[PDB]
């Protein structure tokens, strides 16, 4: 996360860590006591998930959960076209106890709404380079479909949407793959792609746009 | 699934780290810039007996994860993070075939992929960034052993972390 702060603990309480060999490789959404979404890019063969984090010492955040998770099922039409349809569902191998640090939370229905102000959250780079001790949170604003069109296409497709770009550079950026987008209080979209370096001005990021995917996030978790 | 890694097992980065390409039969042999054609400035990618390790690279993908994956388009190029101007292409270019060249832009994916090859990995080219890949080889002319498509016979290499700069 570019240009933000650490979060106020615990006020992200669906975030997940996805680490291999003890590193932070991406994030996921809890949206469910059993199920983790994060971005179909992120896929693995298995995951261990951390819950409940705001450093990722385990060892030193009470109320956290590592847990396993083997079952992954990426969006059938990921990647076609390049880099659209970037979500997967990862299944845990056994429902968590939801607290007050580990809580799912909704999608929206509703597709993003132009200029409207949304929240990322992430473990990955900071303007300096280097990885945060603990999550970050900034503000980035929806950017529209013809300006999201404008800059990326021939690789805009409506499973993305594009958010920043600001003269303040507030971004996302290496290692926050798969976190949330949060707008107006439900989970908007997953951090994705975007151009690099993070944080350019007049250059957003592009997020999977989870209003497209309610129908078939419901139905992979009742099946 | 499977995470590109280096020499000592790391995943290698996503932009952020340089590395070696260190071919597993010709660790005494390194890339370099030449000449090719007319062309009057080094713009092809050789393996050169004479420099070794030779050129880093970084390899870059756009989405927002710090590893690189052998699924992923990657571009491939010299130079610090902050350059494009080392970005590489594949180019025809007689009597070479289709060549590894450098050039000042680069797109938002580039059409590499880095694949486990025996011992290590091999590049390769994926024109349009379609579905078929074609190796990246050697190609021997004018004395010099230039990388370019030479389908089935690949350059297999393992990918040494540049922190000896
Ligand atoms: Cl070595
Ligand atoms: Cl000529």
């Amino acid at each position: 996360i570019i240009n933000g702060e650490d979060c106020s603990p615990h006020s992200q309480p669906w975030q997940a860590a996805l680490v291999m060999e003890n590193e932070l490789f991406c994030s996921g959404v809890l949206v469910h006591p059993q199920w983790v979404l994060s971005a179909a890019h992120c896929f693995q063969n298995s995951y261990t998930i951390g819950l409940g984090l705001h450093s990722l010492e385990a060892d030193q955040e009470p109320g956290s959960q590592m847990v396993e998770a083997s079952l992954s099922v990426r969006h059938p039409e990921y990647n076609r076209p390049l880099l659209a349809n970037d979500l997967m569902l990862i299944k845990l191998d056994e429902s968590v106890s939801e607290s007050d640090t580990i809580r799912s939370i909704s999608i929206a229905s509703q597709c993003p709404t132009a200029g409207n102000s949304c929240l990322v959250s992430g473990w990955g780079l900071l303007a300096n380079g280097r990885m945060p001790t603990v999550l970050q949170c900034v503000n980035v604003s929806v950017v529209s479909e013809e300006v999201c069109s404008k800059l990326y296409d021939p690789l805009y497709h409506p499973s993305m949407f594009c958010a920043g770009g600001g003269q303040d550079q507030k971004d996302s950026c290496n290692g926050d793959s798969g976190g949330p987008l949060i707008c107006n209080g439900y989970l908007q979209g997953l951090v994705s792609f975007g151009k690099a370096p993070c944080g350019q001005v007049g250059v957003p990021g592009v997020y999977t746009n989870l209003c497209k995917f309610t129908e078939w996030i419901e139905k992979t978790v009742q099946a | 699934s499977s995470v590109v890694v280096d020499t000592n097992g790391q995943p290698v980065s996503n932009g952020a780290d340089a590395y070696y390409l260190v071919p597993v039969s010709h660790g005494h042999a390194g890339l370099a810039l030449a000449k090719i054609g007319n062309e009057a400035e080094p713009r092809a990618v050789v393996l050169d007996p004479h420099h070794r390790p030779g050129l880093p690279v970084r390899f870059e993908s756009p989405l927002a994860i710090n590893i690189i994956k052998e699924s992923y388009f990657l571009n491939i190029k010299f130079g610090p993070s902050s350059s494009d101007s080392g970005v590489w292409d594949v180019i025809q270019q007689d009597p070479i075939g289709l060549a590894v060249k450098v050039t000042d832009t680069k797109s938002l994916l580039g059409p590499f992929k880095v694949e486990k090859e025996g011992e290590g990995y091999k590049i390769v080219y994926y024109p349009e960034r379609g579905q078929t890949g074609l190796d990246i080889g050697l190609v021997h002319r004018n004395d010099k052993y230039y990388l370019a498509v030479k389908d089935g016979e690949p350059c297999v290499f393992k990918i040494r972390k540049a922190t000896d700069e």
